[PDB]
Formats: C-alpha cells, structure tokens, sequence
RNA sequence: ACUCGUGAGAGACUGCCGGGGUCAACUCGGAGGAAGGUGGGGAUGACGUCAAGUCAUCAUGCCCCUUAUGUCCAGGGCUUCACACAUGCUACAAUGGCCGGUACAAAGGGCUGCGAUGCCGUGAGGUGGAGCGAAUCCUUUCAAAGCCGGUCUCAGUUCGGAUCGGGGUCUGCAACUCGACCCCGUGAAGUCGGAGUCGCUAGUAAUCGCAGAUCAGCAACGCUGCGGUGAAUACGUUCCCG
C-alpha cells in the first residue's frame, strides 16, 4: 500500500551506522546465528527494562555486547547480580566470552525506538490512543531537538472491529531526502484484543556531518 | 517451520543427503542462502535493520 | 613521446606519437590483418583523413576489452586525441566534422521483472 | 467454445458447473466470434461477521481479441447473471459498429 | 557399473529362501534392485505403498530394478 | 548404385550415401568410410561395384543393418512389453516411456489430437 | 618480508587503519611500501521482497569487501610487536602473510 | 519522442567501398539481425554482380533501380465515420527512400535465386529495367493512390 | 613512462554570446568543452485505493485436536493424462548446414573447495596431484557469433532434432516409479504459421556466448547479472488505450 523502505535500511550506507560490527570469511554463517540468538536473549528482559539499540562489536571471538537503553538501574540493579545474570547466560549460550557494555541515551524522548517503546507499553495499558499519541509527541518535538514527528497506528484501535490506521505528525519528516538521519522505530503493542504495530519516525536534522 | 522440523533438520542425518540448511531464525526451508544461513525474509528485514555487516541495499 | 587512451564501450587502447611512412602496428599483428572487415578500417583512419596526415603518420598500439568494434572505435578516438597532441590547431577541424567526442553510449543495465534491459515479458490480460 | 473453469478459493458444486454452463452458453448463442473462455472464482468478505463477498472474473478470446470482465456481488449466480449480461452487450457492440 | 545395488536385507532374506530349497510369498519393502541371478523364481511381494503385489521373477527380470513389476499410479480417464 | 538392401540416389556423398541404411548415421559413416578406403566425396555415379563389394562385406560383416536392427529394436521393444514392467506399461497405453512430462506435452505419442 | 594484506567493509575505517599501519611502521622506522588497493569483492543477492506471490518487484543486496596491501620490508622486532600490540577498527581483518 | 515534436535522428557515414549514403542504407536494411558484416558481404557481392552485368558503375545502377521503384504518394488511413478512407498523401524524401530501399529488400528476399547475393543482383537489375515484382508495388501504390484521389482534400 | 587497480579532487551551473520574451520566469541557435541544458542508468514509491496478497517466513487474537489434526520410519505421491490455456526454448534452412585454420571480451566463482602438466579412453570421464583461502593458483593463456578456406545445390534434404533401441560415465546408502551427461544407431512433426496479439525509440531492438546464486547430483531452455556484434523508424495527434 505504502511500499515505504525501512529508513534505518535506506541510509545505512550513508547516515546511520550498521549495529553488528566485524569482518567474517567463512566463520560468517556462525556470528549470524549467535547475534540472532543473542538479541532473542536480549529480547525479553531488557524490553522490560527499555532496551533501544543492541550493537555487537566482535573482536577476535572474544565478543563485545553493547546496549543503548533509558535507564541504567534496571539492566543494572544489584551490581553484576542482575548484569552478570544476562551476561553469564550470554556466556554460556555462545560459545564465547562477553564483555557487556551498558549506557545510557541523553533523551529517551529522542530515540523512536523508544517513542515506540513508551507508546505501544501505553497502548496495550487501555489508554486512549489519540491522547497517547499526542502525549508522545508535541514533547518529542521540544525535548532535545527534533524537526519530524510521524506517528502511525494501526490496528484494532480501541478494541474495534475495524483495523483503523491514524496518522498524526509535527513539523517535517522527508524521507526521500538521504541526508536526514531519521530515527525509526516499530513496536508492536499486545492488548487483549490483539495487537497495535506502532510505526515513529523522527527527523533530528538537517546535518549530514560527513 | 514446525518445531519437530526445525529440530530435526539440526541433528546428524542418517545419510549425507538428508542434510538441509533450513533458514535458522524462522526455519523456512526453501529459499535459504549459505552465506548468511537466512532465508530471503529474514535477510530483508535483518538486512534492513543492519544486523548483518555490511550488505546494504544494492544499485549499480 | 605522446601517447594516448582511446576508450570505448568496456574496450580501451593506447597509442603513442611516432612520425614515419605508413606503418600501423596492433598487437603484433598489421591494421588489414587484425580488422577484416575494411569498414572498421575507415573507423579509425578518418581522423588521419580529416586532418590529412594519413600517410606522414606512423605508431604503434596495445589494446584490451571490448569486442572488435569496441576497439575500432577505441583507436579512432585514440588517433583523434592524439591529433591534438600533434598541433591544438589541428583541434577545431577534428572536434567540427564528429570527433574528440567519445560516444557515452554503453550497455544498459538489467532491470528485474524483465526479460532484457527494456523488454516486458509479453503478457496477454483476459 | 472451450470452457475452463477455476475456482480461486473455493469449492465448485455441480450447480456452478451447470449455471457457469448456461450463463456462459448464452454467449455461445450469438457470438460465434468466441474461443476460449476462463473464469475463475474468487471468495472473500468471509470469515468476519459479514457476508461474503464473492467476486467472478472471466476471460474470453473472441476470434480475435482478448476481452476481460470482473464482478463482485454477494452471491454467485446473481454475479454470473450480471457479468453474462455486460458481456452479450459489448460483444454485439464488438458486433456493432462498422457497417460503412 | 563399479558395483550394482543389492538390498542387503533382502540379499539375507534370499540367500536363506534358496539355501533350504524354500519357496514362499515374500512381503517386500524393496523397490531397488533384482541384482543377481540368485532371485530367479521367488516369489516377491512388492510394496507399491499400499499393498503388495505377488511377482514371480524369471530370467528376463535380470537387470529390471525390483519396485515396478508392479505400479504405483493408477488411470482409466472416465 | 546398390548395397545392404538401400537403394542408392542418384548424385549423394558416400558419406551421405551410407547414411540412408538404417543402421548408419554420419559417424559410422566417418568411420567405415575410413576404415575401408573409400573417398568420402566420391557420388554414386561414380560409385565402382568392387568398391561396392568391399564396402559391402564390411558392412554386412562387422556391423548390422536394416533386418538385425528391425527384428532387434522391435523383438527388445515386445521383450519388455511381454514381462510385465512399467516400461511395459508406457509401450502398453501409448505413453512416453522415460518418464516424463505427460500433463501438457508429449504429443509425439499420444499422436494426432481429438479435443474433448 | 612480512606482508600486510587487511580487508574491511568500511573505505574509510580501512583508510585509518592503513594510516595507523602506515604511521606505526613509519614510526618504528623501516621500508615500507604505502597503500596499494586491491579492487573488491562484491556478493549481489536478489531478494523477492514478499511474504507471497510476487516474482517481479525484486530489492537486491549488495556486499562490498575492500580490500587493501600493505608490503613490509626488512622487519625488525620492535616494528614487529606494535603490529600485535593495537588494532583500533576492528570491523578490519588482518592476513599475515 | 513523438508528441514532443520532431526527435534528432542520428547521422549515416557513407559507404567505404562505393562512397554512397544509399548504398550504407542498402546495408542497413539489408541486416538481418546481428551481421552488420555480412549484410555488407551481401550487399557487395550482389552489387558487384550488378557490375559484371552491367560493365558499368554500379551505384549508378543501383540509383537508377532505386529511382525507378521509388513512390511518389503513399495511401492511408483515415476513417472519417464509419467508413475506412484511402487516403492519399505526399511522399517526403527520406519516405521515398526508406519505401524504395525497403521494397527493394523485402521483394529480393521473396525472389528465388539460390543465394541472396543472387536475388540481390537480381533484383537490383530487373528494377533497373523496371521488371521486377517491387515495381510492379510502385504502380499498384500509386494506382491506390490515383485511384482514391478524392478522399485526398481533408489536407491531412 | 603508458594503462589499470582504489583514494582524494576539478568539471555542467542556462555559466559565457545572439534572438524571442511584460526586460519575468523560460524557450530557438552559437562557442568553449570529454560531456549541454533533469549527459546515461540506477537506488529512492507521497496521502490513500483494491476488505488485493500472505495466520505456510515470522509474530499473533479467538476457535478447534491432545490418544491425536502431535511425533518417528519404510515405501509411494507432489513428475499421473482424452484434454484446454500460459510463459519460454529449438526449429522450418544457403545471411544456412558440416570439416579445417585463425582473432578479439567483460564480469564473476573456489576448503574437506577450484583442481593444472602428464598418462588411459572416441567421449562423457578415470588415474594423479602442481598450485592456490587466491589482481598471483585454478576456472585453460579464457569465450561464441567474426574472419579465411573447402564441401553441400534448394531437396522433407548433409534442414530439423523429437521419439525409440543398444552401449556407457559420474553423483549419491540408493538413479524402477523419477537424475544429468557421453557414444552408436533411429530420424517424427515442421515449407514462417487463421481471428487476433505482444515487445521495443539507442549501444535500444535483434542475435552471440560467459558467470553466478540455490546445489552431492540435476529437470536451468528458468532466474539474476556480464560483456560481443549491432539496426530500422518517429510525417504527426484525426483514431484505439491509460
């Protein structure tokens, strides 16, 4: 319908880096399997605890593990009982050994990844989806410094039988435009009577940077 | 991509024939590729996610 | 001296000055011998008959790529600069008559859902 | 006059193979400009609370070209009927239209 | 034709019928291979999937593999 | 000119010439023809009946012709139609025999067409 | 002679990287031949970009693998271990040959 | 390119051996596809055919079978309700040319000398006199002409 | 030194001159220039449509099975065939076939992989392992159409290869149902194709080989790419289609 390229995908030659990080000749089909199986690893706990990026940097087979979250004081609660719990379980389920590193982003309200998080986690707890959405943004837009804001719904809004998409928006989000380091993130919210996929676009700046 | 085929097609066969790649992130049997181990759906949307080192989108 | 790189379609060739009576010295092989087809033979000497140098003119060429035609044309372009790198004079009668303009024309890519580059498969609606 | 008839989703009871028939025959009738006609059934709006919505398209080589005819009605014969009644129309017209 | 194929099991199985100069009705898996002259005049079995099949194997049957002395599909058109 | 059994043409190759036979093609044309000594070039107005004779015994004696093959192809074709195989089967109702495509094509056996 | 053959996916962290190799060396002292580019290695791979029936409307993906030399001539210990001692990029693999 | 207007049509180089633009587009309609080389082989052994039998130039020969099947009007097409109109128009040059050039290929590729070099010679000869079967489409074009002079007006 | 390989940089902007422009945008010509006016091609699909596609990639709400609608194996089937459609490939020959001699590519692929000279075969291939994780070694120094020469004389043929018989090789536990390849024979339809209809505007159409992914093997004539040789025509919007 809207054949709309992933943009996290359509400038990861130009603008925004790759997440997995190394070089591989024929050991390439094993770090696949373990970073698969490691961001299902990371997947659960961490998306309780408000996981936005999940870069694994491997060096020769040691492995570096590093998450960019909202909130050191979950992924870390007790020092090393609740880190070295997942990084233990990191360890034992490859086949290697894992140097976690844990940070923190500036503004939560800045990535989309966790706009989609805080929207979605709010979808599925029976609030209203257009106060959600408005809630989301408007604060997005001044928080750090955002010049896009595209919000899109979909989904059985509000328990209907209609699966109603809606579309809410601020400022400018040019997609076409390659030199737009455009933040992207879908999170899908799980009510009851299903399921709303969230869809944040969000446009930091003009700024290449190059 | 059941369970019992997804695990199945991990062990040791008992002839070298039997052994097929089936895609490891979902376990879609046809259609996988040997350097990634994925299947076409998985490499587009990890490809586009940039979980894969450095394949991008391609134009020549 | 001064040589040159004439480059056609996925073809190139290198030429170099050399003043002489007529000699055209290929790779290892004569201009009649290695282009049989004597249409070719006026591709590449009608810079030569522009500027009419054709006989107190002589050099000898490498080439690489392309097929035949591809390095015909090659060395009519190749020749044709090196005109200018005889007397720049020379330059306005060569760039008048169509020369010193290599052709930009190569194979076009492939597009998918296709059979060549721009050619639908032949589809009959009901 | 060869007659291939498709299902898309769905069953094909021997009353839609006699109706696709007798419909269908009507152009047999008084085109015989026809050759081959392909007619394939689709079945959605199902499964929703709803009625669903069949849809009929039919394709036909008339001695000559290729026409092509789509329909979506709540029910089948009533569709067949319908899209019977558009092709006898046109085809007289692909009859019409000419004759100086 | 370094080696030809032999059904091992059945290569047993036969081995023991013509030793004790026994006949009898064979319920055979094998569709692979009538491999020697030995499975002259035993009576095979032969398991199209859904049931079995006698046939008795002469001296024409040498170099015929084993599963389609009896067929697997079935056709009459109306 | 005559040989085997296959009347000769008038103005042909002997490579060609040979060909007609059933039992010869182009390369047991390439091969008797150099085997025995006979110019490939040579027409058969021009055919010489010692030539004939030579040929002749060569061909009858170290490889076969139009009865052995006829009798042979059709006694191996009724060989494997009388024990029962599945090839047996295809000779049976007139289908391919290798096995393949018999839903659209393989309309060189089932022959000309009657339309249902 | 020892030398350095390091393919990366990055241009200009392999760029860098032969300017840490470059200027380590240098450093160290020796003769040293400078950054020779080996072409590529491209793998394209054509993805029918749907769940379900859609043959046409293709999106294909490209890998590029640049490549690039650097010979070391007359290797002396010292140069030798700072060649083990750091490699920052690390998305770089390293031939020793 | 059209609807545009009138598109810019790419420059013809004349002939090495003859020194002709009509005889280089002799040879590009000569070519069936992919031997450019060998239409020019049929084109000059069929033209040097055209010299042994005529002892003469034979460009000269071939301009004068090419003006001898070359059209003057050409008919079409026009159906003014419901009736279908001969409609005849004049012929521009390079028309005339391409008509002539063409007839002239299609009509030695119907006729049935061995080789095409043959039919070639042979048909460039017999439009020379003004015997072969492509003069005999110049007086049947020009007879649908004359012959639907009248629908002509509409000036179209 | 020339290429070439890959890094950085210059270069096309109606910038410079002539005319129309409301002295505005923009358009017609000229110069310089490798290129002239979005130079060529990509990647890039707005708000939405069609209850279009997919609960079989995956995820999933609800309903159903839980002694089977789970699961394990052998054999069979997914390849059946009086038919009808659809996309392709080889053709119907002399611009051709067959034999001999000879010249030019681009891109790619390679570890329990790619595998050379040599020897055994007619040939698939066998024996053997040089050498390479590869601008190096191997895919032969790479092609085929091309050119030079000979033969064939318009014919159901030296066209065409379907089919069928015999004889093999390789892969695999296993080539019967159901693999490809080679050798010998066999030698059918087919004489440019009714109504109609499809593609394409320049390195395009047309034709010629080459590589790749999937893959032990292959139904590859497919798909994705690479290059070779290379045309005709466009008067112009009346008509058909969007």
């Amino acid at each position: 319908m809207g054949q709309k390229i992933n943009p996290h995908g359509f400038r990861l030659g130009i603008t925004t880096e790759w997440k997995s990080r190394w070089y591989a000749d024929k050991q390439y089909k094993d770090y696949v399997k373990e970073d698969v199986a490691i961001r299902k690893l990371l997947a659960t706990g961490l998306e309780r605890a408000g996981i936005a990026d999940v870069e694994i940097e491997r060096t020769r087979d040691r492995v570096r593990v590093d998450i960019h979250t909202a909130r050191p004081g979950i992924v870390i609660g007790r020092r090393g009982t609740e880190a070295d719990r997942i990084r233990a379980d990191l360890e034992k389920l490859t086949g290697k050994q894992v140097q976690l590193n844990i940070l923190e982003v500036k503004n939560p309200e800045s990535q989309a990844q966790l706009v989609a998080q805080g929207v979605a986690e709010q979808l599925s707890n029976r609030v209203a989806f257009r106060r959600a959405m408005r809630k989301a943004i408007q604060s997005a837009m001044r928080q750090p410094n955002v010049k896009g804001i595209r919000v899109q719904c979909s989904g059985r809004l509000g328990g209907a039988e209609m699966s109603r998409s809606e579309f809410y928006r601020e400022g400018r989000v040019p997609l076409h435009t390659l030199r737009a380091d455009i933040d992207y993130g879908l999170y899908e919210a799980k009510t009851t009577f299903g399921r709303i996929g969230v869809k944040v676009w969000i446009y930091k700046g003009d700024i290449v940077g190059g | 991509a059941k369970k019992a085929l997804v695990h199945k097609a991990n062990k040791k066969p008992k002839f070298a024939v039997r052994a097929y790649t089936r895609c490891n992130k979902c376990g879609r049997p046809h259609s996988v590729y040997r350097k990634f181990g994925l299947c076409r759906i998985c490499l587009r949307e990890m490809a586009h996610a940039g979980e894969l080192p450095g394949v991008q989108k391609s134009s020549w | 001296p001064i040589q040159t790189v004439g480059r056609r379609k996925e073809a190139v060739v290198r030429v170099r000055l050399v003043p002489g009576t007529g000699q055209f010295n290929l790779d290892g092989r004569t201009l009649e011998n290695y282009f049989p087809n004597k249409v070719h033979q006026q591709l590449i000497k009608a810079p030569l008959v522009t500027v009419d140098r054709v006989d107190q003119f002589d050099i000898y060429a490498h080439l690489d790529g392309g097929g035949p035609s591809g390095q015909a044309g090659a060395l009519r372009l190749a020749i044709a600069r090196a005109l200018i790198l005889v007397q720049p004079e020379d330059r306005p009668a060569l760039k008048k008559a169509g020369f010193l303009t290599r052709d930009p024309r190569a194979i076009e890519r492939k597009k998918y859902g296709l059979k060549k580059a721009r050619k639908a498969p032949q589809y009959s609606k009901r | 006059a060869e007659v291939v008839v498709k299902g898309r989703n769905v069953e094909v009871p021997d009353h839609f193979r006699t109706y696709v028939s007798e419909k269908l025959s009507r152009l047999e009738r008084f085109d015989k400009t026809i050759y081959l006609f392909d007619v394939e059934l689709d079945h959605e709006r199902n499964r929703r609370q709803r009625k669903n919505c069949q849809h009929v398209e039919i394709t036909a080589r008339g001695r000559g070209p290729v026409v092509r005819g789509e329909a979506c009605a709540d029910s089948f014969y009533t569709a067949f009927e319908s899209a019977v009644q558009k092709l006898e129309g046109r085809l007289r017209r692909a009859k019409d239209r000419r004759k100086i | 034709k370094k080696g030809p194929f032999v059904d091992d099991h059945l290569l047993k199985k036969v081995d023991v019928q013509n030793e004790k100069n026994t006949k009898q009705v064979i319920k055979t898996w094998s569709r692979r291979s009538t491999i020697i002259p030995d499975f002259i005049g035993h009576t095979f079995a032969v398991h199209d999937g859904r049931k079995h099949v006698p046939v008795f194997v002469t001296e024409a049957m040498v170099g015929h593999k084993l599963g389609e002395f009896a067929p697997t599909r079935t056709f009459k058109g109306h | 000119a005559r040989l085997v059994g296959v009347d000769l043409p008038r103005d042909k190759r002997m490579e060609i010439a040979l060909t007609y036979i059933y039992g010869i093609g182009r390369t047991r044309s390439n091969e008797i023809l150099a085997a025995t000594g006979i110019d490939k070039n040579m027409r058969t107005k021009d055919l010489t009946d010692d030539q004939v004779t030579v040929l002749r015994d060569y061909i009858e004696g170290n490889l076969k012709v139009e009865g052995d093959l006829r009798r042979e192809v059709q006694a191996d074709i009724r060989r494997k139609i009388e024990i029962g195989c599945y090839q047996g089967l295809r000779h049976r109702r007139g289908l391919p025999v290798r096995g393949q495509r018999t839903k659209t094509n393989a309309r060189t056996r089932k022959g000309p067409k009657r339309t249902i | 002679k020892i030398r350095i053959r390091l393919k990366a996916y990055d241009h200009e962290a392999i760029d860098a990287s032969a300017r840490k190799i470059v200027e380590t060396v240098t450093r160290t002292g020796a003769s040293v031949v400078g950054p020779v580019p080996l072409p590529t290695e491209k793998n394209v791979y054509c993805v029918i970009r749907s769940p379900h029936k859609y043959k046409d409307s293709r999106e294909h993906f490209e890998m590029r693998t640049h490549k690039r030399l650097i010979d070391i001539l007359d290797p002396t210990p010292k140069t030798v271990d700072a060649l083990m001692r750091i490699d920052l990029p690390a998305s770089v693999d390293v031939n020793i040959q | 390119m059209p609807r545009k207007g009138p598109a810019p049509k790419r420059p013809l180089v004349n002939d090495p051996v003859y020194g002709s633009q009509l005889v280089t587009q002799l040879v590009n309609k000569v070519l069936l596809e992919g031997k450019k080389s060998l239409a020019e082989r049929i084109v000059y052994g069929a033209l040097e055919q055209a010299r042994e039998k005529t002892g003469t130039d034979p460009v000269v020969t071939l301009k004068r079978a090419l003006d001898n099947v070359k059209p003057a009007l050409e008919v079409r097409s026009r159906r003014v309700g419901g009736a279908t109109y001969q409609v005849p128009v004049e012929v521009r040059p390079d028309r005339s040319t391409t008509l002539a050039l063409r007839w002239l290929v299609n009509f030695s590729r119907q006729r049935r000398e061995k080789t095409m070099v043959e039919r070639l010679a042979n048909e460039i000869l017999d439009a020379s006199n003004g015997l072969g079967a492509s003069v005999k489409r110049r007086e049947d074009t020009h007879k649908m002409a004359e012959a639907n002079r009248a629908f002509a007006h509409y000036r179209w």
